């Protein structure tokens, strides 16, 4: 039987980079052809192919990405997403693949949102959904008029003809 | 834990939030200069309303991390843009009344009309009227109607307006920790970096009359060979050491002197550069000149476009039915979104202009990875000079060749470098004193050196000593010609353009020196140069993060305004003004006027003096010339307003002409007025209970 | 052979001639009107112009047969429009004078603005502005402002075109043989029967000056009633016993009170007759109005149209983009063509002019068949009096109810019958004193008997005198005041309208007597009576074939003009009036004025007076009031034109007032003034050479 | 059998009525009429009894009139055609037809003329062609701008939309011996 890879790269309605949610999970079609793709960078398992390889843990996610944020999908280093969204492990074997969506993601009606703030270092592969009001000292605020207390889920904005960077890009994220 | 790992949470709440309500408000903008129209003016209101109450609300919030005890640069440097730029300490009557002031000078200066004298229903407005005729007419008598018409029926208006206006804005600029508004406004060129060297804001000042010091060789060689141009024509009407009169300057104001080109053109048989002929007939549009201005800025080692400016940026006329503004301008619109403006056609002027747009995008783009609160300029100037800067390149007749817009058997002599300079310098030599005296007048009005009595007084005075013009009519109180300019009465900063000017010098001596040119400056170009652009672009990126004389001595060497490079860039033409102006006057007088020779003395010797004993004499006199007239058979009408008051010493003594009703230009001579004082003098000083010791009428 | 056997093969050679040439003229204006736009004003003067010039062409071939041979009254009549309405004798250069002195003053009404000392950029224009607001507002000042606005931005820049204006009408008009140019428009009303028993043209000026007596009780009780409705509203501001001001009268000249019904209508509970709902209610369109239109003159006999006039005259607005003037016209192209041009909507007026209009298409039908020379009203005034007769019969509340417009519960009760009647008045009753003495001023200036300095001496001293309205604002013979209205800047007769009114009533009440109605006049329909419209198609049949007073006798059995029949038609309201000023004060003294009581008298006691003390004492005076209001801190900039001076007796003494600068209707106090002549009477006497017994300041 | 009624109501290019020409040549078709005529008075021979009545000879004339001169077209009358352009005897027999043209005969090229001017009176049916200028005491011109001295041939002037009575008509009779 083919691995179930297709009913989610030709779907729609990707969820944000704090609603990623993993599925299980043929393998030419990724690396043969399939040029609309923005990027293929592969760290971990390498370019190489997949022919009958021996392979286990193959659980792969997507999430919409800014644009600016796609070199923050990688081991050992500083960014937003990594520090509060997305954490990628430092020995992370796998790989990410990412395309553009000029007018597929870009509708009047779309929310995506990222968190800006949390409490503390966030570590690889682990989900943060509460929506829990960052307070900058500690504890709670549990209202908005006041100093100390901010939002923290902030919105892409995404709209059409905004240029590459701020442009919606669907990147995957396989892990091996 | 401490406040500064508060300000930054604090910051990067700011930003990412405000980029998007910034974003939105760009856009409404855009939607609606590119579409006049109703429902596209109600969007933009309550979007800029909405971010101006989150940019206020967040000033408000600002105010709880104090500077002192913050250390890194940035965010200090964005602490200190809020919580200044903020909501202003005022009455909120006051601040009601500041508002409707400066609504009303703009409707005031935007829909003002000045009539003919013999056509009282022929009246013209400002933009598409009375500039064409101070651009076009060689008349003296239509060009002395249209400068005297406007700022009368005009700045007489403006005058109150101006002066609550001037009262209202030292109020607020007081409440923001400054002492004035001309203070206020000099709040930009004003870094801090260590043991105080940074740059005050008291030594602008000092920098700038240093730098007007060190150009009066070139500009009084410069007025004078203007001034020996413009007695071939109007002969008798302007003195050979005196000043020049306001009206045959170019424009209403003289500000530009470009448009004397053609009356004081050397080598008339020699024609300029001009290849809008051999544009249009090699089948050019505006995206042949965009992308040819986009092959320049690579060429120099400058990024391509976004690829969004090409598909969303208008750059011509819509066919369909759509009011826009044609004025050229370059967006930048937020969130990685450039844009360019304007309604070009196939012309030379259009395309050094989407040179200089397309130099203001490539400014706007170097620093989009800086914050929202450092995306601008080091300052008000280097935008305009890095703008103005990119286009002095392509204006070469050397550039044109290899690009095949001139023909290759066009001799570059030594006549066209001259003509070429002339043009230069009657754009950008001859606005450098305009522009400080004015920016002078207005900051000794705001520091309250200058009384309100004595507007007028030193306005003209100033005019004379410092730019070498003088009015052809007397000005009381009661006008306000300051007022009458485009950037005083909508309440913009000036001085801008006079750092423009010393900043894109300094930059063009720089970039050429780097790109290795040999030759002289003004036929220098910087195309094909890698070397410039890196030394170019690690000035573009860098915004507000860093003190503009930090960023200036990376790439001039330099911390202070040198104006070297501006007078090696016209020292050819330096030396041929000077051997032009061998056999003339290199100066000017502060004496001379074109009411001079005709005006009368008269000394006060005491009954009790106020303002309505001029009116009283203004009316005795205009009596005396009515009488005088009526023997002669010649029934003329002459008021209160035919009699004009200079040199008005308010104790001792002033200076009296009187002009014909309905002609301004029509002053009667002496003779015939001493004739009209003799006949009737026993009206003119029996209504001040004085004999003819009193008033002996030198 | 002889004459009157070859001068109507002349005159038949221009029937069959002028006609192909007139209807191509009027082609191009009927072409013109309905399609305004570029390259098709110059038409008439291409083809137009051809008609223009054979017009006097044929006058220098008429001439040569004697009036005094010729005894028949069809050929005698035409060869008297000929040879006098021909080129007009005169010189090249005073003939280009005259026609660049009428088009500047069409010019000057068409394109005059007038607007506030405060805000002066907002402006307005006549027919879309100041009609507006003296038509609609209810404010003093605001009516004052426009007034006084109005007659001194425009009318003075007449004064001087006028006073050429009548000089070279008069030079043109002694050569054509008259007296001066009042009796060259007293042209018309000329005929002649038998025995020098015709209507001379000094009998105009004698019979109009007797029906002006008659209506005299009748305009007294509706001026008292007016004045104290007026009273109600402005109050303080208007007396009991004087005259009316000039401002508050429904419009800019005070020539229709209509616009003064809602403050003086009587019983507002009733409500007026209105069928604007009732119409668009029932579906009716353009052509519903005019096919019920022509209904009402089938029915009294007139034939129907001539069915070119449905397929070709404009009714509507058209639908596609062509630009018309929405002037209501009917239009008489010639050679059996009918047409009328007027933009109709689904309202009440918009039906009656419909009638009016085709009235006068009516006239134009009936008289087709005389030759081109007599194909006109038997005189100007007979042409506007049968459309106003026609609309005058269907406005009642009798042909409406037939028709189902106006529902049959209507209360026609007596009260409602005097809500029309004064309706009427204010548009009939007080239109006939203005219009008498505008045509009385103007036949005076032209018969020199009131000179050149006395222009508006005259003018407002008839004003209060004949009309019993006062001016609220002196005017000096700087203003020109006559020269505001349309008809007199644009050189139009005006006694055209007074006769029409008399010729209303006197047809009206013929075609009622034949119609056999009994009960009042102003409720009569001559609706589907055969034998009115028989008598009423004879008038119409002759034009200037017959002379007017034949024409008149066959008709209403009178030779001569009767205000009888107009006496009559206003007996109920007259009867009514008569009871409501009971308690009030019926006529006018012409001493009032709203500047009275507040002025100072002045007496001249000798120094030499040569109108030039005027503009000294005008000066002191306002040297004084600014004098006087400096010491109770209150600067004010008072102006000579802010002193006006009345009752200017040149020898003995005149009077004067002082308002405030920016507010002609701020009159400053008598004991104001009269304490800034005190404490200033040793600079204001002085000055003249004189003391304070030789201006006694009373 | 056959009888050449044809070519003159059918035909187009109708002359002035200074212009008219004779054809020299079935009474059904003035009852079934293919164009509606705008008048049928007749004297002398009743317009009932045609077909039993015999005949001679019978001629046709064709022309333009103004309209208002429709009516002047009968024995023993005035008028300006009469006068000097057409004159019928007084024992005439036979009678006139007349028709509208709205659109046929007014385009913008179509040039008709009447004599208004002509020296005498005028007999019964004879032609005149000579344009010379019509002069008040007599004999010739040869010049224009003199006094008493007038084109005689003024045209009609037929424009589009000119109202009943000065539309152009189409105006044929039939009279015979
Ligand atoms: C210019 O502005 C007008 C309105 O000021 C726009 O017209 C609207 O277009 C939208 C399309 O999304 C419609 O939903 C609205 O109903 C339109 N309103 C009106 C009043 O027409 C117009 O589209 C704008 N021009 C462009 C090129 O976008
Ligand atoms: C910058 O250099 C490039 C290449 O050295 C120039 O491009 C050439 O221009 C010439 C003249 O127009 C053309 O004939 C060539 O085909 C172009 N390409 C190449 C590869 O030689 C360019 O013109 C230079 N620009 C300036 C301003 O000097
Ligand atoms: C208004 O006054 C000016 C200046 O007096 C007149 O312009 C000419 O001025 C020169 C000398 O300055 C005289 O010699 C000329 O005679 C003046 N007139 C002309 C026609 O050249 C000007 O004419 C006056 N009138 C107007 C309407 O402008
Ligand atoms: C209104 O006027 C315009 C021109 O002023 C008319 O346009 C002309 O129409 C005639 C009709 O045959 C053409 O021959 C011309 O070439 C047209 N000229 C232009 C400039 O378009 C127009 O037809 C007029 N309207 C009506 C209803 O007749
Ligand atoms: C003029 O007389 C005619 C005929 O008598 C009136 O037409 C009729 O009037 C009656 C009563 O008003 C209506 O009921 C009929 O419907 C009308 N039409 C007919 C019979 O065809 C006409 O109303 C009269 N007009 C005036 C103004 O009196
Ligand atoms: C100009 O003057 C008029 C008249 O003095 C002012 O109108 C009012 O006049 C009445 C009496 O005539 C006074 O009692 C009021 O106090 C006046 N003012 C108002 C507001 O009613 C008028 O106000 C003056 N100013 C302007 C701008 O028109
Ligand atoms: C810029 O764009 C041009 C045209 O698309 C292309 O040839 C060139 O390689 C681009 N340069 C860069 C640095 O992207
Ligand atoms: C140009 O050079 C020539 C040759 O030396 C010289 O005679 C001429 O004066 C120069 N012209 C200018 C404007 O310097
Ligand atoms: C007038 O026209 C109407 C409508 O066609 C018709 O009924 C009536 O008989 C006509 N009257 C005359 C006199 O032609
Ligand atoms: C109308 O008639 C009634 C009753 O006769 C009378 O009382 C009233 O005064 C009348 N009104 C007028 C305005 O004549």
């Amino acid at each position: 039987n083919l691995c179930p890879f297709g009913q989610v790269f030709n779907a729609s309605n990707f969820p944000s980079v704090y609603a990623w949610e993993r599925l299980r999970i043929d393998y030419a079609v990724l690396y043969n052809s399939s040029s609309s793709f923005s990027t293929f960078k592969c760290y971990g398992v390498s370019p190489t192919k997949l022919n009958d390889l021996c392979f286990s843990s193959v659980y792969a996610d997507y999430f919409v990405v800014k644009g600016d944020d796609v070199r923050q999908i990688a081991p050992a280093q500083t960014g937003v997403i990594a520090d509060y969204n997305y954490k990628l492990p430092d020995d992370f074997t796998g790989c990410v693949l990412a395309w553009n969506t000029n007018s597929v993601d870009s509708k009047s009606g779309n929310n995506f949102y990222y968190r800006l703030f949390r409490h503390g270092k966030i570590k690889p592969y682990e989900r943060d959904i509460s929506n829990v009001l960052y307070n900058s000292a500690g504890g709670t605020c549990s209202s908005i008029s006041q100093l100390g207390c901010y939002e923290p889920l902030k919105s892409y904005g995404f709209t059409p003809t905004v240029g590459v960077g701020y442009q919606p890009y669907r990147v995957v994220v396989l892990s091996f | 834990s401490t406040t500064e790992d508060r300000a930054k949470i604090f910051l990067d709440n700011f930003n990412h939030e405000a980029e998007d309500l910034s974003y939105q408000s760009s856009l409404a903008s855009w939607e609606y200069n590119t579409n006049i129209s109703d429902e596209n003016v109600q969007k933009m209101d309550e979007a800029g309303a909405k971010w101006s109450a989150f940019y206020e609300e967040q000033s408000k919030l600002a105010k709880n991390y104090p500077l002192e005890e913050i250390q890194t640069v940035p965010v200090k440097l964005q602490l200190q843009i809020l919580q200044q730029s903020g909501s202003p300490v005022l009455s909120e009557d006051k601040s009601k009344r500041l508002n409707s002031i400066l609504n009303a000078m703009s409707t005031i200066y935007s829909t003002g009309k000045v009539c003919k004298p013999n056509n009282p229903q022929e009246c013209f407005l400002l933009e598409p009227g009375l500039d064409n005729i101070m651009g076009t007419s060689k008349d003296y008598n239509e060009r002395l109607w249209a400068w005297e018409g406007w700022r009368a029926e005009v700045g007489k208006q403006l005058r109150p307006l101006y002066e609550e206006y001037v009262v209202l804005k030292n109020e607020m600029a007081r409440g923001y920790h400054y002492e004035d508004y001309g203070d206020y406004w000099r709040r930009d060129y004003e870094t801090e970096e260590s043991s105080g060297s940074g740059y005050s804001r008291d030594q602008l000042m000092k920098d700038v009359d240093r730098i007007f010091t060190e150009i009066k060789p070139l500009y009084e060689h410069l007025h004078a060979y203007v001034r020996t141009k413009l007695m071939d024509t109007y002969p008798f009407h302007i003195s050979p050491t005196g000043c020049l009169p306001a009206h045959l300057l170019g424009d209403m104001w003289g500000r530009f002197w470009t448009n004397l080109y053609p009356l004081t053109v050397p080598f008339g048989q020699k024609p300029n550069i001009d290849v809008t002929d051999a544009m249009v007939n090699q089948g050019w549009d505006a995206n042949r000149i965009f992308k040819e201005a986009e092959k320049f800025f690579v060429s120099v080692g400058l990024p391509n476009m976004t690829e969004g400016f090409w598909n969303n940026s208008m750059l011509t006329e819509p066919g369909d039915g759509r009011k826009v503004v044609c004025h050229p301008t370059a967006w930048d619109l937020g969130k990685g979104d450039f844009r360019i403006k304007m309604c070009t056609k196939v012309t030379m002027e259009d395309f050094l202009t989407a040179h200089h747009e397309m130099g203001h995008i490539q400014y706007d783009m170097a620093y989009a990875t800086q914050p929202y609160l450092l995306r601008n300029g080091a300052n008000e100037g280097f935008h305009e000079a890095v703008g103005e800067v990119m286009s002095l390149s392509v204006a070469t007749p050397k550039h044109l060749k290899t690009m095949g817009l001139l023909s290759p058997d066009f001799l570059e002599d030594n006549e066209t470098e001259i003509n070429f300079l002339l043009k230069q310098a009657l754009n950008i030599v001859g606005t450098l004193p305009f522009t400080y005296m004015l920016e002078k007048w207005r900051w000794m009005v705001f520091r309250g050196e200058i009384p309100k009595e004595e507007w007028m007084k030193k306005w003209w005075e100033m005019k004379r000593d410092l730019v070498g013009v003088v009015e052809p009519v007397p000005h009381d109180e009661t006008y306000c010609d300051p007022a009458s300019l485009f950037h005083v009465a909508n309440d913009y900063s000036f001085i801008r353009y006079y750092t423009r000017t010393i900043f894109e010098f300094q930059f063009h001596e720089a970039l050429c020196r780097i790109a290795q040119h040999d030759g002289p400056l003004h036929k220098c170009d910087i195309s094909n140069s890698t070397d410039a652009g890196k030394k170019l672009h690690q000035m573009l990126s860098v915004g507000k993060s860093q003190p503009w004389t930090v960023t200036l001595k990376d790439i001039v060497d330099s911390r202070n305004m040198d104006v070297g490079p501006l007078l090696r860039y016209f020292e050819p033409l330096y030396t041929w003004l000077q051997e032009q102006n061998r056999k003339s006057h290199v100066g000017w007088n502060t004496d001379w006027s074109p009411y001079s020779d005709q005006s009368i003395k008269v000394r006060i010797s005491l009954y009790e003096w106020n303002d309505n004993e001029m009116y009283l004499f203004r009316s005795s006199v205009a009596y005396a010339m009515r009488e005088y007239f009526s023997k002669k058979n010649q029934p003329i009408l002459f008021g209160v307003e035919n009699v004009w008051v200079s040199n008005l010493k308010p104790r001792i003594s002033f200076n009296f002409h009187v002009t014909s009703p309905g002609n301004v230009s029509d002053i009667i001579p002496r003779s015939e007025v001493e004739g009209a004082i003799r006949m009737s003098r026993s009206r003119i000083n029996d209504a001040f209970r004085l004999d003819d010791n009193s008033l002996e009428f030198l």
